């Protein structure tokens, strides 16, 4: 058995993933504005509690 | 002085090959980054 | 307009928190079911 499994097991390399960024900013300190401008959106949603956004990070060298 | 001048004429010959070598270099950065973005399995004997 | 009801919570943030928990639950399971399935892509990375 295996063989197919073990030859599949030899994945050549990997690209970084699974990072994380926290923040604190006081209520209405433009933290949402700064974060939303990072990925390009003019504004997200000023809500209550923990919120959640992206960093769509693109590298041309690794494409 | 024969040994020194032999060294010097050898490095003068290398002078010409320097630029052909350099263009070999960037053409293989071309090829290698291409091959990575073509996602081809680099063999174990591949020298990075 | 009134934005304080979270502190006006009768049961404290627990009802909020558990809600978030469901999210962290579901998404995790999702990627799990993804992960093993996504493993099949390895088949191309190896050549005949």
């Amino acid at each position: 058995s295996s063989i197919l499994s073990e030859v599949s097991t030899r994945a050549r390399s990997k690209l970084p993933s699974g990072k994380n960024i926290l923040v604190f900013g006081e209520d209405g300190s433009g933290k949402t504005t700064l974060m939303t401008k990072l990925q390009g959106a003019e504004h997200g949603k000023k809500g209550r509690g923990l919120e959640y956004l992206y960093l769509s990070v693109h590298d041309e060298d690794r494409d | 002085t024969s040994d020194a001048v032999t060294f010097i004429t050898y490095v003068q010959s290398l002078k010409r090959k320097i630029k052909q070598f350099e263009k070999q270099v960037e053409l293989y950065r071309n090829g290698q980054r291409l091959l990575e973005k073509q996602r081809f399995q680099f063999p174990p004997s591949w020298l990075y | 307009f009134y934005r304080n009801a979270l502190t006006r919570m009768p049961d404290g943030p627990v009802a909020l928190e558990e809600s978030y928990s469901a999210v962290m639950g579901i998404v995790s399971e999702v990627e799990q079911y993804v992960k093993v399935w996504l493993q099949y892509q390895c088949l191309w990375d190896m050549q005949a």
